[PDB]
RNA sequence: UAUCUGGUUGAUCCUGCCAGUAGUCAUAUGCUUGUCUCAAAGAUUAAGCCAUGCAUGUCUAAGUAUAAGCAAUUUAUACAGUGAAACUGCGAAUGGCUCAUUAAAUCAGUUAUCGUUUAUUUGAUAGUUCCUCUACAUGGUAUAACUGUGGUAAUUCUAGAGCUAAUACAUGCUUAAAAUCUCGACCCUUUGGAAGAGAUGUAUUUAUUAGAUAAAAAAUCAAUGUCUUCGGACUCUUUGAUGAUUCAUAAUAACUUUUCGAAUCGCAUGGCCUUGUGCUGGCGAUGGUUCAUUCAAAUUUCUGCCCUAUCAACUUUCGAUGGUAGGAUAGUGGCCUACCAUGGUUUCAACGGGUAACGGGGAAUAAGGGUUCGAUUCCGGAGAGGGAGCCUGAGAAACGGCUACCA
RNA sequence: GGACUUUUACUUUGAAAAAAUUAGAGUGUUCAAAGCAGGCGUAUUGCUCGAAUAUAUUAGCAUGGAAUAAUAGAAUAGGACG
RNA sequence: GCCCGUCGCUAGUACCGAUUGAAUGGCUUAGUGAGGCCUCAGGAUCUGCUUAGAGAAGGGGGCAACUCCAUCUCAGAGCGGA
RNA sequence: CUCUUAAGGUAGCCAAAUGCCUCGUCAUCUAAUUAGUGACGCGCAUGAAUGGAUUAACGAGAUUCCCACUGUCCCUAUCUA
């Protein structure tokens, strides 16, 4: 059952101390490491499946595979993800462009779609614009007073 | 203990809430905040311990969760937030408005201050500070920073505060005779003039005081909170105006007072 | 692993003590940055809440500041010299704090000769202005001027480059420069 | 038992940041950096006119005197630049409604500034771990005996 | 981890298990305000004893003494208010000198019999004791 | 609540014990047992071993919904309700249990941080980012759940192929006016002057500087600052906290595998005029750098422990006491390392040994003084079968975390 | 007028000082052990007293005292006061 | 009358004692040394910058000439990261 | 108390280089010991300068065991003069 370890070498099982973002181990906690057995990367006959990949494809036809093909899941959803996809520019506003996918209840079907992240919107423009607004009347203000004290100052001496 | 403390064994908390001994094995604990957890009061053992206007500690946050109080006219809805001495509190659709202030006893009077008056407090500077950028800065014994202050402001004297635009305005210096409210001690919810203060280099002076009756007692320059000039508070002291009557003197009054 | 706790030692008596309890973390200690001359690498360390140690375990060039002359330049750091700790840093050529080490001159030369107009030791308007005020001003020490001949300059470091990750120091003057030069003909 | 000729350790001696120019000839070789203690200890003549380091003296150094401010008698000057002060008492036992005879021994860091020997009743202040033993230092020196 | 709800023993056993003497006058005491038990008369020996004593601390202080005449009094105004001191004999010398059978007389019990009622202190015993 | 009695003689008075007497927040055991209130409870011996179940998870209006989920309608052809799963965030370092270790340790009262770290709460705090033709009407990759191909007897095991999100990961624009600086084309020779070119956020690291004072007058050298009546003159000139600092804070020259300086979310739907989906604009949420506050932590000053000499010298092994420098740490420090000295404790009991020893708040015993006890409702400490090591995080040398040896 | 013991012990009075426990004030848990409650009234939109006080015998800190008991000082004068 | 010691029987207790006696714990000389941590390396697989040649874009502005930014596609030649 | 024949084995020590029975009995050491040691003693037939008991040091003396060691052995092989 032990799943083969990437550029081990060895053609054996071993026990490796496995961390996060390492294969045949998902870390029940964060920062939890697990010693664990893994399999050799070079092929022997103890091996129960062999995961191959196709590079290039040979003289014939392969039934199962060459000759059937599969669908993608799930379409671009980022507002540029859609454009690459599609081939658009900045200016081609992606709305009529998303994927929508039809669902069968009974007798009212329907379809759905994304919700275009990272989309610019008036709501967005709006809210850079109160940023902005904040940030330079917060800092005439933080003058305003500055100046206003250092006069208070010199009444404390002048005088 | 591998960390901060999040519990309050009742019996561990302060005596001056005066939660049952009963009832129960844990007591509120003060969240952080304004005021020291040991020097404060939360919100719930105002508003269902002070006030009964609760009875659950679930009927506590009900009141708060409808944003129905303010502190310092912030609207505050943590169960067991931290008020402190010199606090508000408005509760607005009641028409009621308090100052968290001390007892004769050493605890937290229900004291009700009008619906102005709470548009202010006061505030014991900590310390004066220089920040950076030149500013300058004071700190208020409630975590209030207020930069660019009045020159004048030492540490220990007085500010008196907004409560919606921070800002001092005006403000009383620690020099002899001032009317000094005692925040601390064996002393705590007394109030008085000045006399002296003995000043002891390495730490701790002590600063003599004398009340309205001619009794002296003394305390720590850290547990003394000047609010205002003899006979002449810059705000409303509870009943008794923190005098301080033997135990002798209290059951005389008691009885007196009793019948008719 | 390393504990910098007390409760190991003897007391002065001389008692020995019973171990009270285990190793904590907040009294640990770590292993040695022994920061090498050679190309920059620098390992950072993850400290006491946050904060960020730089564990430098390789330099060349810091930033050193001749300090009369009020100024500053990066110079290459050539190897160490000398170390009143122990001659086994300056053997291996070890960078700490208090170490002793010859640096590039050369960034020290194009300052001087450009912002006094001289030369150490063998037009334009504004600049024969400038270089007129800055004379009577401009001469240095034989002691340390001589040593701009062979190219390196007698530094010391007063950074911490286990800690800060800088090699910066300033280089010797006055008595300093002295003292520690007498010392470099008695042993090296 | 005696103080160096300033440069004797393997390090030069000098105060951190306290600059002179070499380029600029003045009266003294070297400028020195000294404060007053506090509590109202006057520095004495020594810790000015010296060229003695000591990055633990109260004065002329990197320390300070907060805490408390203890006295006892010089018992050992045997150590360098630090010595050992006795502590008497008198313990108290209820029981007995009567007293016995203790002692401590604390050991204290000593300036270059004061010259102290075995006698000598010393005024010592608390001032941070010096080093291991030591957590206080010399600070004022009543006489001997003659 | 909650709080230890306190409480206290209310009697105290004679020193001396048999003394003829002092057994029979216990059994006096039992019969005439119809007592249970020797318990009943222990509890009331014991209770005598702390006033005595609290009253026998605090003659030895100087008079006029702030905590003498608060507490004191206190104690005075006590024992009047129950009917076990006199009426007019409001002083702590008066106090060491009360004795078992003042505290003994007031209980419900001798009060049922003592003010028609009961004609019967056994008989008052079980009036009270059913309602 | 200041009490004694029985037993040595043939008899007497003493010494002197034993025995009686009385209580025990004192445990067990025996016999007996109706009512009310209150309610301790596998500490003692074995910190001995543990079957099984449970004890830590968590969502707002407000980070991520293309469930081939459900309700259904929305005005909804981007999304819009409710929402499995999964990612992101926070918590899991609190609690609860026990008393094994521990005798100058812990703990107590009292200090110290002019010797440090601190998620969070609370109050403050950011016009400077590019550059001698730039996305800002908004940059770029990847992954889970899912899909399908699977392995193993077995577990909160997971492989390889395919998809797609972010407040995840990685990138990256932006803003007024003045002023002070350095480099200096050039012009005109005098008291000589400059055209515009670059530099100036914060944080990082190093050096240099300011951060004045108890009371007063000149002389010059050095480099240059106002002026006027062009001879020479110069006044009213500024600086904070502490018992004390190289303090706060500012400045100069630079340094940097460059820290931060909002590419985020919910409600609201307003106002201007050249009417463009133009400009302005409300109430919050969540972030954020630095300071303050708070909840803390870590060390720390003084004094205080039971039996013991059939324990009198101990300590420097292989750091024991100190000095100098360094390294290390969040920081002080023989904490560690080099070099240097020979110091440090002790009959006022060191050192060692024993304890059926966690410290204290307190408990039992009532003339007073004392005697004995404290595993155990609160506080502090320590530990999670024994040791060591460590990942994560603000915090753990954590065990309902991991790694190893041992049992 | 502020600081002020040659250096102490002692003694007075205060200060900082957890709660529970103990001592002890009030209160009719029906009594009591307890608890910290509660009490009055037009009881149909109310009023009101409380939740004291004492104890800490060591040490530290602040303070009034100078009896008792310790201690220093001018003898080759290397003395005091200005 | 009282009374002392050997000797004699029974039971109990401690002591001495071959066994280079035994057990548990603490601390240890010598030799051996797991693991994670730090470090010199290593480099299954990944990947940022730069450069010439090629194909397809749009103009920084012209009667023919001239010249930037961004995106992405395959021989290479460099220096870097995980 | 008695007889032989003058006394009648004391202090000590032992299956001992002296014990027949005998490979004594108990204990210890071993898997197992006619061995060794510690004990016991009616000792065929120990015993006091015919010297008795103890004894540190010494021994190419006799005897047991442990560690180390090793072709003594299991079990033999190979090489040189």
């Amino acid at each position: 059952g032990f799943p083969m370890k990437q550029g081990v070498l060895l053609p054996t099982r071993i026990k490796l101390l496995l961390t996060k973002n390492v294969s045949c181990y998902r870390p029940r906690r964060d920062g939890e490491r697990k010693r664990k057995s893994v399999r050799g990367a070079i092929v022997g006959p103890d091996l129960a499946v062999l995961a191959l990949v196709i590079v290039k494809k040979g003289e014939q036809e392969l039934e199962g595979l060459t000759d059937t093909t599969v669908p993608k899941r799930l379409g671009p959803k980022r507002a540029n993800n859609i454009r690459k996809f599609f081939g658009l520019s900045k200016e081609d506003d992606v709305r009529d462009f998303v994927i929508r996918r039809e669902v069968t209840k009974g007798e009212k079907t329907y379809t759905k779609a994304p919700k275009i992240q990272r989309l610019v919107t008036p709501q967005r423009l709006q809210r850079k614009r109160h940023q902005r607004a904040l940030k330079v009347r917060n800092a005439q203000a933080q003058r305003e007073a500055a100046a206003e004290y250092a006069q208070l100052l010199a009444k404390r001496l002048s005088e | 203990a591998r960390g901060p403390k999040k519990h309050l064994k009742r019996l561990a908390a302060p005596h001056h809430w005066l939660l049952d001994k009963l009832s129960g094995c844990y007591a509120p604990r003060p969240s952080a905040g304004p005021h020291k957890l040991r020097e404060s009061l939360p919100l719930i053992v105002f508003l269902r311990n002070r006030l009964k206007y609760a009875l659950n500690g679930r009927e506590v946050k009900a009141i708060l969760m409808q944003r129905h109080v303010k502190v310092d006219g912030k609207v505050r809805t943590d169960t067991t937030y931290p008020a402190g001495f010199m606090d508000v509190i408005t509760l607005d659709a009641t028409n009621e408005n308090f100052r968290l202030v001390y007892d004769v006893k050493g605890r937290f009077a229900v004291h009700r201050i009008t619906d102005e008056e709470a548009s202010y407090k006061l505030g014991k500077v900590k310390k004066v500070q220089l920040g950076k950028k030149g500013v300058p800065y004071v700190v208020t014994h409630d975590g209030r920073t207020i930069r660019y202050p009045d020159p004048n402001i030492k540490v220990n004297d007085t500010v008196k505060i907004d409560l919606a635009s921070g800002k001092i305005t005006d403000f009383i210096k620690f020099d002899a005779g001032k009317l000094v409210y005692v925040t601390g001690g064996r002393n705590l919810g007394r109030i008085g003039t000045i006399v002296h203060k003995e000043r002891h280099d390495g730490g701790f002076d002590l600063v003599h005081i004398k009340d309205s009756l001619d009794n002296t007692f003394v305390t720590r320059l850290n547990n003394v909170f000047v609010i205002g000039e003899q006979g002449k508070p810059y705000i409303s002291l509870p009943k008794g105006k923190g005098i301080k009557l033997s135990i002798a003197e209290e059951r005389d009054r008691r009885r007196a007072q009793q019948g008719l | 692993g390393i504990s910098r706790d007390s409760r190991h030692k003897r007391s002065a008596t001389g008692a020995k003590r019973a171990q009270f309890r285990k190793k904590r973390k907040f009294e640990l200690g770590r292993q040695p940055a022994n920061t090498k001359i050679g190309a920059k690498r620098i390992h950072s360390v993850r400290t006491r809440g946050g904060n960020k140690k730089y564990r430098a375990l390789r330099i060349e060039t810091g930033n050193f500041s001749w300090a009369s002359e009020g100024i500053s330049k990066k110079t290459r750091i050539a190897g160490v010299v000398y170390h009143p700790s122990n001659n086994e840093l300056v053997r291996t050529n070890t960078l700490t704090k208090a170490a002793i080490v010859q640096i590039d001159a050369t960034p020290f030369r194009q300052w001087f000769e450009a912002h006094y107009g001289q030369t150490l030791g063998k037009k334009s308007k504004n600049a024969e202005r400038k270089w007129a005020a800055r004379a009577a001003s401009a001469k240095i020490e034989s002691s340390v001027e001589s040593q701009f001949s062979a190219g390196r300059l007698y530094a010391c470091i007063s950074s911490r480059p286990g800690q800060s990750g800088r090699c910066d120091g300033y280089i010797l003057e006055g008595e300093e420069l002295a003292f520690y030069l007498r010392r470099l003909t008695a042993k090296k | 038992s005696t103080e160096l000729t300033v440069q004797s350790e393997r390090a030069f001696q000098k105060q951190p940041h306290i600059f002179n120019n070499p380029k600029v000839k003045t009266s003294k070789r070297t400028k020195r950096w000294y404060k007053n203690a506090g509590l109202g200890f006057k520095t004495p003549k020594t810790a000015i006119e010296g060229s003695y380091i000591d990055k633990k003296c109260p004065f002329t150094g990197l320390v300070s005197i907060r805490g408390k401010i203890l006295t006892g008698t010089v018992v050992s000057t045997k150590m360098h630049r630090t010595i050992v002060i006795r502590r008497a008492y008198l313990h108290y036992i209820p029981k007995y409604n009567r007293y016995e005879k203790r002692h401590k021994n604390v050991p204290v860091h000593v300036s270059p500034a004061f010259r102290v020997q075995v006698g000598d009743i010393v005024t010592v202040g608390q001032c941070r771990p010096i080093s291991k033993t030591v957590r206080f230092n010399v600070v004022k020196v009543s006489a001997a005996a003659g | 981890p909650r709080a230890p709800r306190t409480y206290s023993k209310t009697y105290s056993t004679p020193k001396r298990p048999y003394e003829s003497s002092r057994l029979d006058a216990e059994l006096k005491l039992a019969g005439e305000f119809g007592l249970k038990n020797k318990k009943e008369i222990y509890r009331i020996s014991f209770q005598l004893s702390k006033i005595r004593r609290a009253a026998r601390d605090l003659l030895t202080r100087d008079e006029k003494d702030p905590k003498r005449l608060f507490e004191g009094n206190a104690l005075i105004r006590r024992l009047v208010r129950v009917g076990v001191l006199s009426e007019d004999k409001k002083k702590l010398d008066y106090v060491l000198a009360l004795k078992v059978e003042d505290f003994l007389e007031r209980r419900l019990q001798t009060q049922v019999y003592k003010l028609g009622l009961a004609k019967s202190v056994h008989h008052a015993r079980v009036l009270i004791t059913q309602r």
